[PDB]
């Protein structure tokens, strides 16, 4: 055919292992990434996985050809066969490409020699979560990536006109922040192997509450609020208000156990421990009136509900 | 070290009778046991080994058994030739050998 | 058709030494460790120590450790013994056997007596 | 050029080298005089009856198609060679998912000695079956056997032999215990043979005599289960007067019991026969119903609801005071003869 | 050996990077599905699982010849050989095709030149699940799979047999668990791309999850407790112990409850029906709650009756027991009806 | 000498060998043999709804090309020679993960038989799905299959059978499930026929009970004593309000967690399990319990009062009693 | 020019070159030497007894063969050229499950230097175990070690060093664990030996000390305001067995599911952790605050005021005492 020979041109005498025009000049790569969608945020390990289709386009002066096509749009048999940018995600934690039905790959070189080559890609990205006023913590969850090892003098990473190619955000996966929008940087970083050209996009990220707001913050809450009932109660009945106190501590500890095991365990306060605290020292100071009270009450009954709402007003402006 | 206990130090078992042996090692020993005629003025000539397993070319009244620590080789119709000294060996370690159960008409 | 052929016997008096071969003919020599066997006029056989002939590695009995040394000629097939410090307890006949597998020894040598007075 | 030799020697080995074909096929069967180094003997997965083991598998083979006669005696050569010559398909019996490592390259070390002594470790991390009977558990002493042979071979192909004595054979590494709650006593060898369909086959069993050690159990389940049990025995001290507390006391131990009981099965696989724990569980469910029937009864007898003060009251219960002594009495004697029926 | 002759003129002279007839028109691939097992549906991911024969036919004018046999099956490894279609799942997620023993895969070269490649895949497909209606809800799973490569001047995806016939489910084979499998409706539209424009097909698998298994693990645990919660009104009122720890118990599986649905659930701001559900509850038992801690104001007398002035029975108690069942009855009766 | 045969014949034996075509391509179709050698069923998972059969997997197909005559003894070669040869492209139509077991080496056999019998063998852990009935769960006596096919050949280019009929299946006795009992395992040749064609099918198949005394240690037995710990409150007094409403909610509570316990750790499947069917029972019984206790609660406040404590205690026992019996005469 | 020249060239390294023979095979041993550069320790899995470390594991060894002297310049190969060169067969010896990234490439680096120096880096993503020895845990200072060894290469053939002192291991003060501390970082090189001979060895060795605080408000703030929940019961009337009692066992049993919930979550451990001991304290403390009610009961119905006031004078002192001994024994 003709297209055939044009292939067997292109690849003939071609050396996959060298990246075009090495020690010439700075390989120029434009980058421009398209979002699939942002899976959920698994927080507990501090990372979150998103869908990408990554594309890179480099100009690659061994892969040019004349004819009356204008490009050639070939599968994923291609890309291993030339030269491909080594990129790897910086803050990858486990990251896998599509393989089913055939490798999730295009290739389309055009007849000058631009080289698009798009892949999708499910990356597990790490971003550092500061959960110091967790639930209400606005992130910016960042990926990075670039050439694992050449360095800045042999490859130079950048953007495309199109700065990142966001799909429709309704279809994403982001279950319980909303993805508030896109950031691009381009930065030099220097290691032990040497000085490279990092680009790192930045997902801005807002939290809601919807799930935490029932499964712990409205139970905490309404057991606050049967720490309130057991002021009401008639202090003549001993076992039934030493019941509910203790069973109300039982609660507290209950509900400071599944905040705690289902958030990240880190090794300072959150907001949310900060909350369940209160909560706690809140019905600590009722049982030991009640104990107090054993051995004034409508003062208590008015006090404990003032504070707690004062405590709820310093949350919200915080 | 493993040692190796013949029981019946001497037999005086009748031509054609079932005459059986009992060896027994201190340790386990698997079924690296094996079982030795010395005729006097010759070498052992291995008549067991691995425990039940029977040497080529030895003859079928040589029934040998037992499990690791217990051990046994009983001649059913022991003949004239089959009279002599018997040592169990073990291999499972360091070989040792046993006291010989010697037998007379 | 394995015959581990011995030197033979000896009449020594205490205090010297006595070298006792073990030329095995057949199997390779290197192919299976050579174990030395001293059996009491009287009494029960015991193991001495076995020497693999390819590496010339030696593992001794501890009551032996020092009175037994085992070395082994590959160019001509044989193993030797050297038995030193003898005394009236070291009078024995002595076979060299061969470990076939990890069960049996597969041929015994025809017998070295040894005297001391 | 000084490297050529050794390629030059490789090459010359490799040339019309089958692969495929064992040594001394039709000729002699083939002695595979194999030893294991645990390098550590991994933790034992108990609720899959398994144990995982991390093993240098040493195994050695002469093949006279690799002799040579060069400047070096050994060949110290890479896992890439490994591929290149005939391996035996040595596998686990009871191996239910196991994978040799290759992180960063293959672990696998080939050795050819001039002789054509093929010596072919490799790093395995051995996730081998025990059959276990846990009857006494947690303390059951398992001979967990590392059973491995050849898949295709027959006894009269290749038969596998041990490098050094049985006992000298299984090597342990002094600080390779991941064993959290196991304790290696030792290791048992033994060879022997397997009647296949296709086949006899050879196969050398190792029996890992690992006992288990109570210290998780002894506070995981036994200290909360004796501790319940006295409990519902400090129900017994507890005046009969107070109904809803000695009534709560109950209930919470039975409740407790359960909890317990449920917890402790968790643990170990979904066997049919009942564990000495269990055992040991039901024992202790007996004696907290028992105390929760005790003060029924003494309800059922309790005439008089109000308590001692300073108009009769009511009377300690004799079933109280008998309670009282009998039931740590009655727990001291199980106890013992417990601990003596399974501890020895 | 002549179909080995065959089957190398075949495969000389072939390129299985180009498109069968590149340059001279579109290929026109052709896909019918058989759900082997139509397999879990996971709520928590979003995903779901199925394990299809996935029959792809396409004229290839390559792969034509003339023989004995008419038609020849091959064996898998072929299908690396020959070209085939980069077909990709455009909701695909963790997909897997199946190599025991051999990868399990067909490939048949009909005489004229049409190809058929089938394979048994195990498809994690993303399926958005809106569960605002949840439990009692009705999902559209799609199946998306179109070229990742060819654009619409490239390749084009048009069902062999039709709209009903292409796609079969055997019901036999109905992993669904929690679900049922209402039908499926296939479709064909094109999806466009800053790389170009592409075909892509959709077959939007209608289940209705049963409710059968969620009235047993959390829709009737959640009925008892409304039930005990009225039946504290039933317990005296002088029972103060026996009505806190009633309450409290209550609550207690209450917030438990919501707590193992949440769990079953994706951590989503929906607020599902479910939840509804289990809101509903909770302020049917934390308002018994409430009526207790208001009766407990005017237990003036604190002493039971013996069967001197006794407690009279509280008329806030009397209403509680009549309509606290009556009201948790009809807005039950507006919830199934509401959204059945 | 002897291993240079070996060699030639070998080589000539792959020489020329067509891996894509099936031997007498356009001819009869070829006669597969299995003869499957379990090593264990262990695993069989309810919640995911399949088992892992842990299998020697034999297939003894004819193969014409595979003749030698010279050699007298079976070749018996490596794995890798499988990857060389035309293995049929055989499929567990109900497989979810399956895996050839990799240490040391792949673990696969290939004898090479002088008639030209092929004796292919593997050692496969598969996780077969087969759809379980647990209405009757745990009492169920489950019918799981290991539907042996073949994915691209057409019963007119294959067949399947069983070598040496029902004794084709090896070592089913010995094997020893934990909570399992193989009582039965049968073996059949169906003939499944798709939209490509008809298919050759061995649905090798094993009704395997669950053994009912490990879900008593775990269930069973503890929900019987937690009713009879609920029956406990018909022998304590009524008058002790806290006492009597304390055992019946934390026994009510009780059977609620262990049922709910009992759903995570089972399937999400809608209808009714036996064992639920025992829970159900069991919740029925400790909340007519509590409701008894509401009811004279009732009557006192709002000799009759200790009568219907009297008759409730008796009625109750028997009423589980016969609800048991009606139970295992329904299911056993 | 320039390219086709670096492509000649490339070509007549990889021309000849064997990988089965290490750099001056049947010589003296090609000094080989480590460099890391730790991405991030993931998790710290006492519940498995081992850790997850990413890192940049770089080799740079010499290799006569791989000498270049007409360009220049540093050449970067593509990864793939690393499987047809040769490199060490290191193995981490506490590795379980460990892999080499591959998104999109393999994560792999090969620069070959002008004088002959290969610096093959990797980013590698290693399960590491190390057998945690718990006695002082949440107040253990543990380690957990990389056991850098050849695998096939005794020290006859092959030896391990760090390129520096302290140089070759870097980007480890800046790593955060949540749970842990890395106080330190110890380079130690061995030769340890096996039957089959002497191998080159190197330890990373760090020593990471828990964070303390993680667990006083995790597992800690649980035993203590339970136990301060114990002695709540102490200033209760005695005739409030209905009451007291229940408190006393409602504590006892959260004492029981606390230490049950941490021993799930951590390994099957055989002894008593200090974790484990400080629960099992605080359950002898709670324990003998339900059997001072017993006691009280017991004594007035089968001074009592006083004997409350003395729990509650020193129940405090001595689990202070308690407190401290521990305290000083472990920090
Ligand atoms: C240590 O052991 C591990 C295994 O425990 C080895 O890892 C395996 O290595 C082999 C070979 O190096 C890999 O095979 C390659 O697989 C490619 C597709 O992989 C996907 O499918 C496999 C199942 O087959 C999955 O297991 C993979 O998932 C795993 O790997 C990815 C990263 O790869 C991870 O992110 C995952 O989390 C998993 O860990 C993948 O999903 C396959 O395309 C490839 O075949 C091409 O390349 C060979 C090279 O010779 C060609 O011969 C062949 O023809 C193919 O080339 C065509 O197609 C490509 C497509 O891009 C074109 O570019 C070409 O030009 C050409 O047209 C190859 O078969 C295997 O994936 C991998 N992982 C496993 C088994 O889990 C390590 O190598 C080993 N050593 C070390 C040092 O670690
Ligand atoms: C089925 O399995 C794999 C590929 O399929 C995969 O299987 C599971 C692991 C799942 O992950 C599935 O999702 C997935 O589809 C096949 O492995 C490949 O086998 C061929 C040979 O059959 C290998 O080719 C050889 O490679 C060696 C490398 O040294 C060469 O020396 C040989 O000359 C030959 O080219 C190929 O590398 C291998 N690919 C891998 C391991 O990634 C497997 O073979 C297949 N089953 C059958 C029967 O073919
Ligand atoms: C392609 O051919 C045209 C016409 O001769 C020429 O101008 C152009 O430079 C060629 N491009 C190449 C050789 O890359």
């Amino acid at each position: 055919g003709d297209v055939t020979v044009i292939l067997n041109n292109l690849l003939e005498g071609y050396d996959n292992k060298l990246r075009p025009d090495i020690g010439v000049k700075p390989t120029l790569i434009h980058t421009d990434m398209y979002v699939n969608s942002i899976g959920p945020v698994n927080a507990i390990n501090m990372e979150y996985t998103i869908d990408i289709f990554f594309a890179q386009t480099w100009y690659d002066r061994r892969l040019k050809f004349n004819s009356t096509i204008k490009v050639l749009r070939l599968n994923s048999n291609m890309v291993g066969k030339i030269w491909i940018p080594d990129t790897f995600f910086r803050n990858s934690k486990k990251a896998d490409a599509h393989w089913i039905t055939t490798p999730n790959r295009m290739l389309r070189i055009w007849n000058d020699g631009r080289v698009l080559y798009t892949l999708r890609l499910t990356i597990d990205a790490e971003c550092q979560l500061q959960l110091h006023n967790f639930p209400m913590d606005e992130h910016s969850c960042p990926l990075e990536f670039s050439s694992y090892g050449y360095p800045r003098e042999e490859i130079v990473y950048q953007w495309k006109r199109s700065s990142v190619e966001v799909g429709d955000t309704r279809s994403w996966r982001l279950y319980q922040f909303s993805f508030v929008g896109l950031r691009n940087t381009t930065e030099v970083v220097k290691t032990t192997s040497g000085d490279y050209v990092v680009m790192s996009v930045y997902f801005d990220l807002s939290r809601r509450m919807g799930y935490f707001t029932i499964q712990t913050y409205i139970p905490c809450t309404l057991i606050v609020v049967l720490s309130w009932v057991s002021f009401w109660i008639n202090k003549d009945a001993v076992p039934a208000r030493t019941s509910l106190g203790i069973t109300t501590v039982l609660t507290m500890t209950t509900l400071s156990t599944i905040a705690r095991k289902s958030l990240p365990k880190v090794s300072y306060v959150t907001a949310m421990d900060l909350f369940v605290s209160v909560c706690f020292i809140f019905v600590f100071s009722a049982l030991v009136e009640y104990g107090t009270l054993h051995y004034m009450d409508s003062y208590a009954r008015i006090f404990f509900p003032t504070a707690f709402c004062l405590f709820n007003l310093v949350y919200w402006v915080s | 070290y493993i040692v190796m206990t013949q029981s019946p130090k001497s037999m005086s078992m009748s031509l054609g009778e079932r005459v059986t042996l009992s060896c027994r090692a201190s340790e386990y020993v698997g079924s690296y046991v094996s079982w030795y005629q010395q005729k006097p003025e010759q070498s052992p000539k291995l008549l067991i080994y691995g425990a039940s397993n029977r040497y080529t070319g030895v003859p079928d009244r040589f029934a040998g058994s037992g499990s690791a620590t217990d051990f046994t080789l009983t001649i059913t119709s022991v003949q004239a030739e089959d009279l002599a000294d018997y040592h169990c060996g073990q291999t499972y370690n360091y070989p040792t050998f046993g006291g010989g159960t010697k037998l007379e008409i | 058709e394995i015959q581990l052929q011995q030197s033979g016997p000896e009449l020594v008096k205490p205090g010297t030494s006595v070298k006792v071969s073990c030329k095995a003919s057949g199997y390779s020599f290197t192919d299976y460790n050579m174990y030395w066997v001293k059996q009491s006029h009287g009494k029960s056989l015991e193991w001495i120590g076995y020497i693999d002939p390819y590496n010339a590695d030696t593992t001794y009995n501890r009551e032996f450790k020092g009175k037994a040394t085992l070395t082994v000629d590959k160019s001509s097939s044989t193993a030797f013994m050297h038995l030193n410090s003898l005394t009236s307890e070291d009078s024995a006949v002595y076979y060299c056997a061969r470990k076939r597998n990890n069960f049996y020894f597969d041929y015994w040598g025809q017998g070295t007596p040894l005297t001391v007075s | 050029d000084n490297t050529t030799v050794f390629t030059r020697i490789l090459d010359r080995l490799l040339d019309g080298y089958d692969n495929r074909l064992r040594p001394g096929l039709g000729e002699r069967v083939t002695e595979v005089k194999t030893d294991i180094f645990v390098t550590s003997f991994g933790p034992v997965s108990d609720h899959d009856m398994e144990y995982t083991i991390d093993v240098f598998f040493r195994q050695s083979w002469k093949d006279e198609r690799l002799k040579f006669k060069g400047p070096m005696t050994v060949l110290r050569l890479n896992n890439l060679m490994a591929s290149k010559i005939w391996t035996p398909d040595t596998f686990f019996h009871n191996g239910k998912k196991s994978v040799a490592h290759n992180m960063t390259m293959p672990n696998k070390l080939l050795r050819i000695t001039e002789d054509g002594t093929l010596l072919y470790t490799m790093r395995l991390t051995v996730r081998a079956e025990c059959p276990m009977h846990l009857e006494d558990f947690p303390m059951d002493a398992h001979a967990c056997p590392l059973k491995f042979g050849s898949y295709a071979y027959t006894r009269a192909e290749v038969v596998y032999e041990w490098t050094r004595e049985p006992a000298r054979s299984v090597v342990v590494a002094e600080d390779g215990s991941r064993l959290n709650q196991y304790d290696l006593l030792g290791q048992t060898v033994d060879s022997g043979i397997v009647q296949s369909s296709t086949g006899e086959y050879v196969v050398m069993t190792t029996h890992f005599h690992l006992k288990r050690k109570i210290g998780y159990f002894v506070i995981q389940t036994y200290l909360p289960c004796i501790m319940t049990v006295i409990l519902s025995q400090v129900s017994f001290w507890l005046n009969r007067e107070s109904v809803p507390a000695r009534t709560v006391f109950g209930v919470t131990t039975v409740l407790t019991m359960t909890t317990l009981s449920i917890s402790a099965r968790n643990s170990l696989p979904k066997v049919a026969y009942a564990t000495a724990m269990d055992w040991f569980i039901a024992v202790c469910y007996a004696f907290v119903f028992s105390a929760l029937i005790e003060f029924a009864t003494v309800n059922y007898f309790t005439k008089r609801g109000y308590a001692w003060d300073g108009k009769t009251f009511n009377s300690v219960s004799k079933i109280d005071r008998l309670s009282r002594i009998a039931f740590p009495l009655l727990f001291g004697i199980f106890n013992l003869v417990y601990w003596a029926t399974y501890l020895n | 050996t002549i179909f080995t002759r065959i089957l190398d003129r075949l495969l000389d002279g072939y390129d299985n990077r180009l498109r069968p007839g590149l340059g001279d028109a579109v290929t026109e691939v052709k896909t019918d599905i058989y759900v082997t097992s139509f397999g879990p549906v996971s709520d928590t991911d979003m995903e779901y699982t199925i394990d299809v024969f996935f029959r792809q036919t396409w004229h290839d004018e390559r792969l034509k010849f003339d023989g004995p046999m008419k038609i020849l099956p091959l064996n898998n490894l072929l299908a690396s050989k020959i070209w085939t279609p980069d077909t990709f799942f455009h909701n695909g997620k963790k997909s897997v095709a199946h190599n025991m023993t051999t990868p399990n895969k067909l490939l048949r070269l009909v005489d004229n030149g049409t190809l058929l490649y089938t394979m048994r895949l195990t498809i994690h497909a993303e399926c958005p699940m809106h569960l605002e209606d949840f439990p009692m809800d009705v999902h559209a799973c799609p199946l998306k799979f179109g070229s990742y490569a060819y654009t619409k001047a490239e390749v084009i995806y048009s069902w062999t047999l039709g709209k009903n016939k292409s796609v079969e489910v055997a019901q036999d084979g109905s992993r669904l668990n929690q679900y049922d499998l209402l039908g499926h409706v296939v479709g064909t539209e094109i999806i466009r791309s800053s790389t170009g424009e592409y075909v892509v097909m959709t077959t939007h698998f209608h289940l209705k999850r049963k409710i059968g298994y969620f009235v047993i693990q959390t829709y009737l645990p959640c009925i008892m407790t409304v039930i005990l919660s009225q039946v504290s009104f039933w317990l005296n009122r002088e029972s103060v112990p026996a009505r806190t720890v009633f309450g409290v118990t209550t609550v207690l599986t209450m917030t438990t409850l919501s707590i193992s649905a949440r769990n079953s659930l994706p951590k989503v701001a929906y607020a599902t029906a479910m939840d509804w559900f289990i809101a509903v509850c909770y302020a049917f038992v934390f308002s018994a709650l409430i009526e207790f801690a208001t009766v407990n104001y005017f237990t003036k007398r604190s002493w039971a009756w013996e069967g001197k002035t006794y407690n009279s029975v509280s008329k806030v108690d009397k209403i509680s027991r009549i309509i606290f069942p009556v009201l948790f009855a009809i807005f039950n009766l507006v919830y199934w009806a509401t959204y059945v | 000498s002897n291993m240079s045969l070996v060699k030639e014949t070998v080589d000539r034996l792959l020489k020329g060998y067509d891996i894509r075509l099936r031997p007498d391509f356009g001819g009869p179709p070829v006669a597969v043999g299995m003869n499957i050698d379990i090593a264990s069923i262990d695993m069989v998972s309810e919640v995911n709804m399949d088992y892992t059969l842990t299998m020697y997997f034999q297939q003894a197909w004819r193969d014409k090309r595979l003749s030698y005559n010279v050699i007298p003894l079976n070749l018996t070669l490596d794995n890798r020679v499988a990857d060389q040869l035309w293995v049929p492209d055989t499929y567990f139509l109900n497989d979810k993960k399956s895996f050839v077991h990799g240490v040391t080496v792949k673990n696969r056999m290939i004898r090479l038989h002088p008639d030209g019998t092929v004796l292919y063998g593997l050692r496969i852990t598969t996780t077969a799905a087969c759809m379980m009935d647990l209405r009757r769960y745990p009492l169920d006596e489950q019918n799981c299959t290991l539907e042996i096919e073949s994915y691209g050949y057409t019963t007119d280019d294959i067949e399947f059978y069983w070598r040496g009929d029902d004794n084709a299946v090896t070592g089913v006795t010995k094997i020893e499930l934990p909570q399992f009992s193989i009582v039965d395992y049968k073996l059949i040749t169906k003939k499944v026929v798709f939209s490509t064609g008809s298919y050759p099918r061995l649905s090798l198949s094993f009704k395997l009970k669950r053994n009912i005394g490990y879900f008593i240690l775990q269930t069973y037995m503890p929900s019987i004593l937690i009713t009879i710990l609920s029956w406990v409150s018909f022998w304590i007094n009524y008058d002790a309000s806290a006492a009597r409403v304390a055992l019946g909610i934390t026994t009510v509570l009780t059977m609620t967690t262990i049922n709910t316990h009992l759903r995570e750790t089972l399937p999400k499947i809608p209808y009714v399990k036996a064992i639920d069917m025992y829970l159900m029972g069991c919740f029925v019984f400790v909340f007519m319990a509590l409701l008894e206790y509401a009811l004279v609660n009732y009557i006192f406040f709002g000799t009759d009062v200790n009568a219907i404590d009297r008759w409730s205690r008796i009625f109750f026992p028997v009423v589980f009693s016969f609800f048991n019996i009606v139970y295992w005469l329904y299911y056993v």
